[PDB]
RNA sequence: GAAACUGCGAAUGGCUCAUUAAAUCAGUUAUCGUUUAUUUGAUAGUUCCCUACAUGGUAUAACUGUGGUAAUUCUAGAGCUAAUACAUGCUUAAAAUCUCAGAUGUAUUUAUUAGAUUGAUGAUUCAUAAUAACUUUUCGAAUCGCAUGGCCUUGUGCUGGCGAUGGUUCAUUCAAAUUUCUGCCCUAUCAACUUUCGAUGGUAGGAUAGUGGCCUACCAUGGUUUCAACGGGUAACGGGGAAUAAGGGUUCGAUUCCGGAGAGGGAGCCUGAGAAACGGCUACCA
């Protein structure tokens, strides 16, 4: 196979997020851009951890090819992983999922119009609709 | 004309469209906390005494209490007025209020029975509201219940049974001020520290002490 | 202006944090605290830009929030806590004590100490003062009150804090030849002997410092800070010992890695 | 204000069977305008008091001061009716309420442009006639518009209340 | 966990450069002339003249129900309902000295004394203490989570953790306000300016958080000035800086950072530690 030589330089170690961190050097000549999901997964086999506390993301393609670098993780556990991970990092690798939200601006006018009714909307209602229907 | 006709013992109000301006002139040149003949306002009021508490004229703005004028004028209003709330801290409006003198301007008069005479009328009297919520706090319910400190109130308190889910899981109300262990090791453990602190800090001033006696004596 | 400033802008923060100009519009306001406003670092900069432990302000929340950090024997939670001159950083977790001490060059160095001297920290006595009741107490650097001293400790002095109990086991008297750090000015992180005392009664009272190679530079009684006597530091000095190498000696100590 | 305020409006008009575009057309004067005004006091938008006098579809100060109708002000109302006549509806229906969307024609001979316009953005013609005047040439053009875009009009014979206490028929 | 009460914030940020020429501002001083939420540390055995195994509704919101108005982040009446909201209110002896049994914590205010040649300062009436008193009464947890242990007259027992929040004062920190010295472009087709209505100073008081003509009463006749006062002009916010740059300079700097001012124009004020706030209010003008 390609000799994909995934480099792992300047590891550190901090327990402080139970975690360990580090730069990765993937070298692919004659070949470009190396996949994501594939650098989690020789990672995972390197580091002896199921590929759902190793992450890796940031990766920067060489000049003229052959090299990417970028920056791992390497979590103890999958729980861990789960709570320091940035959600969006999440979606990407494919745990939780992304929330389906309406667009910011809807949402602020959302609040907008929360911000005039003041209690529960049951108790305006009532009188809403007995006035409006006489 | 619209009457607010509210019957608080037992609780009830309800609204009686009144007409033939005639059969509603007795209403007029009327304070507020005044008492009405309801003879006047009708024969199927007979025995009526109605005390008057605020309402609302034409054009929805509502009467002040103590303004005493039959025609609306701005008002500053603060916190701790009625017809005004307070939408930040400190703030204060200026808002038309209605006059306390009651006249034809009106569209609405708030009124509250204090005296039954004659055969009662419907959705007052033969309906009752329930109180929508007993007492929380252990000395209120203890009063309400006409109860001695010493009787346990945790045994029966007020319990709704909301027949939701199959369950009929009851809810009754959390206590305050009961008489807790935690409360009492909270009182023993600040009493405790207030102590300790108090002792600590004397042995250090007579250690202290004895240190600068024990520097004064090199003379 | 109408109120306390609650942000601090980048390039407004202090030189000595070493923030990257490009990263963001703002730098980590110190909060309200024990040491200064200029002369502090907050955890977010020493657990993210001194030590990389963190990628980010999140994580370094996280850290935070995970009792990890604790720092002058308390765990401090807060973000943009204010930790300065010489307190304590206990990490749990890779289990390692800092002392936030400055380098040669003015800077917070990274500086592991061990845990038998990390157990105390050092104060520079702000003043002394006899307060109500009659009770005297010693006000420090790094804003601990502490009562009943010792009547012989006075301004301009140094006390060890036990930092468990948080009262004086010894302490450094402000005489000629004492072993002093610097606190402040071009001279800042370089350390010495006390030769002389200027008085300048009413205006600001001056000492010259001679280091160890005998080089003599004068500043202000303000930041001057007593570590002990000659040869013989109370606590644990960085890597650089405070020298202040010429440009020329320390480009040649570079290139002798080679 | 019945007139649920946008939203529950919009809600209803997700169900877009019962919901009507239509168009009032008619003569120049035969009185379409102040039937919209009597059609939207009822949603609450203009007092009772001042229906059939505030030429609410009639916007323009020209349109208001000359009692003239130049171009096509549409208006949304908001229509609650009774179960029992849902059932007499040969539409698809889901709900027991209605959302219109009228249009308020101009009726003059040199703004038939405007009438063009609502016919091809709508799909049902109220033609109001004058029970005096009948049909004229205006109401003629108006329902050949209407049938030529194929549209479908319901009829309602206006000012009774003049024939009854002017002519007295 | 809706709403709401409570708490905190909304006084930051951001924008713009209109005013502003000793003004702002820069560097440099001072607060022995003041306020300071927050943080950090320290700190309060003293209250009672029949509840403390825990008080009042003098409380109400939310919610229920009756509504007014075309409409506003409009609200009234009626029914409840809580607290670290509002208001009250004890248990801590022991050690201890003065006054003729009482008092002696702290907070406010005044007077007197000590504060030495028994602490700090260059310097005090400072810190601080004591004495005699005075308070439309300040504080001295009637607060909450998670764990449960030690003893024992085995009770509804006595003792007891780690935390949170609150709180008087002091110090510290974020600060704020005043403040010393010196330094602004053009102009004499501005040479006198200021002072009745404060101008410069003295005394006393008022007000302020504090100093001070800041205001008032009395009193003096001062104060700035050709070393350019005062006036006028600025298409003038000040600075860091920018362009060109042998040297010296000339010109620019509304604008990424610091400081100031303002939120259409003026004035006034609430709340709060902090606002003369305008995505706060009130009023006049447009
Ligand atoms: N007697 C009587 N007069 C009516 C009636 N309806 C309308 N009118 C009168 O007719 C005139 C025309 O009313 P508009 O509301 O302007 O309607 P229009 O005739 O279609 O006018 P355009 O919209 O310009 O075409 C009004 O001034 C009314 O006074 C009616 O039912 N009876
Ligand atoms: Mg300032
Ligand atoms: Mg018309
Ligand atoms: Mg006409
Ligand atoms: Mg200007
Ligand atoms: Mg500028
Ligand atoms: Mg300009
Ligand atoms: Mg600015
Ligand atoms: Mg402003
Ligand atoms: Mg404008
Ligand atoms: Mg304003
Ligand atoms: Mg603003």
């Amino acid at each position: 196979s390609d000799a994909v030589t995934i480099r792992t330089r300047k590891v550190i170690s901090n327990p402080l997020l139970a975690r360990k961190q580090f730069v990765v050097d993937v070298l692919h000549p004659n070949r470009a851009n190396v996949s994501k999901d594939e650098l989690r997964e020789k990672l995972a086999e390197v580091y002896k951890a199921e590929k759902d506390a190793v992450s890796v993301f940031g990766f920067r393609t060489q000049f003229g090819g052959g090299k990417s670098v970028g920056f791992g993780l390497v979590y103890n556990s999958v729980a861990e992983a789960k709570k320091f991970e940035p959600t969006y990092r999440l979606v990407r690798y494919g745990l939780a999922e992304k929330v389906e939200k309406a667009s910011r601006q809807q949402r602020k006018q959302k609040k907008n119009r929360d911000k005039k009714i003041f209690g529960t909307g049951k108790r305006l209602a009532k009188k809403v609709a007995r006035r409006n229907a006489d | 004309m619209k009457l607010n006709i509210s019957y608080p013992v037992n609780g009830s109000q309800k609204t009686f469209e009144i007409d033939d301006e005639h059969r509603i002139r007795v209403f007029f040149d009327k304070r507020i906390g005044q008492e009405v003949d309801g003879e006047a306002v009708g024969d199927e009021f007979k025995g009526y005494v109605f005390k008057i508490s605020g309402g609302n004229d034409k054009q929805g703005f509502p009467m002040k209490q103590g303004v005493l004028l039959p025609t609306r004028i701005k008002l500053l209003l603060t916190k701790n007025v009625s017809c005004y709330r307070p939408r930040r801290d400190g703030e204060r409006k200026r808002k038309s209020v209605r006059g306390a003198i009651v006249g034809p301007d009106l569209a609405v008069l708030a009124l509250v029975i204090v005296k039954k005479g004659e055969q009662e009328l419907e959705g007052l009297t033969d309906t009752t509201v329930p109180k929508r919520l007993g007492p929380k706090r252990a000395n209120n319910i203890r009063k309400f219940f006409g109860l001695s400190k010493e009787d346990d109130v945790r045994d029966f308190v007020i319990r709704r049974e909301v027949t939701k889910g199959e369950k009929t899981y009851t809810k009754a109300p959390k206590i305050q001020r009961l008489v807790t262990p935690q409360r009492l090791q909270r009182k023993r453990h600040q009493r405790a520290l207030k102590v300790r602190n108090a002792q600590a800090q004397r042995e250090a001033a007579a250690e202290y002490a004895q240190l600068l006696a024990k520097r004064l004596s090199e003379r | 202006a109408r109120g306390p400033k609650k942000h601090l802008k980048r390039l407004a923060a202090p030189h000595h944090w070493l923030l990257d100009k490009l990263s963001g519009c703002y730098a980590p306001r110190p909060s309200a605290g024990p040491h200064k406003l200029r002369e502090s670092l907050p955890l977010i900069v020493f657990l993210r830009n001194r030590l990389k432990y963190a990628l980010n302000g999140r994580e370094v929340k996280a850290i935070l929030m995970q009792r990890h950090v604790k720092v002058d024997g308390k765990v401090r939670t807060d973000t943009t806590y204010p930790a300065g001159f010489m307190d304590v950083i206990t990490l749990d977790a890779t289990n390692e004590n800092f002392r936030l001490v400055y380098d040669v060059k003015g800077r917070f160095a990274v500086h592991r100490i061990t845990d038998e001297e990390a157990s105390y920290k050092l104060g520079k006595v702000k003043k002394v003062q006899l307060g109500k009741k009659g009770v005297p107490y010693v006000v420090t650097h790094d804003g601990r009150t502490i009562r009943y001293p010792d009547p012989n400790i006075k301004v301009n002095d140094t006390v060890k804090i036990d930092l468990a109990s948080g009262k004086i086991t010894d302490f450094i008297k402000f005489d000629a030849g004492k072993l002093v750090y610097v606190t402040g000015g071009r001279n800042l992180g370089r350390i010495g002997t006390i030769v002389h005392k200027e008085r300048h009664d009413g205006g600001f009272d001056l000492v010259h410092i001679k280091d160890s190679l005998d080089n003599t530079f004068v500043t202000r009684l303000n930041n001057v800070f007593v570590i002990g006597e000659q040869g013989k530091p109370y606590i644990s000095l960085p890597k650089g010992k405070g020298i202040k190498l010429s440009i020329a000696e320390e480009r040649d100590r570079r290139r002798a890695q080679q | 204000m019945v007139a649920f305020t946008v939203d529950q409006m919009r809600s209803l008009m997700d169900k877009v069977t019962n919901v009507r575009n239509m168009s009032v057309i008619a003569h120049v004067d035969h009185g379409k305008s102040t039937l919209t005004d009597s059609l939207v006091q009822r949603a609450g938008i203009i007092s009772a008091a001042k229906a059939g006098e505030a030429r609410f579809t009639d916007t323009r100060k020209d349109e208001q001061e000359r009692g003239i109708t130049i171009k096509s002000t549409a208006i949304s109302l908001y229509s609650e009716m009774s179960d029992e006549d849902v059932k007499e509806i040969k539409q698809k229906t889901d709900g027991n309420s209605f959302l219109i969307n009228l249009i308020d024609s101009p009726g003059h001979v040199d703004f038939s442009s405007e009438v063009t316009a609502a016919l091809r953005v709508t799909d049902g013609a109220l033609v109001v006639v004058d029970t005096i005047e009948g049909v004229c040439v205006q109401t003629e053009t108006v329902l050949r518009q209407a049938l030529g875009e194929r549209i479908k009009p319901v009829v309602v014979i206006n000012k009774v209340d003049r024939a009854l206490l002017e002519l007295q028929v």
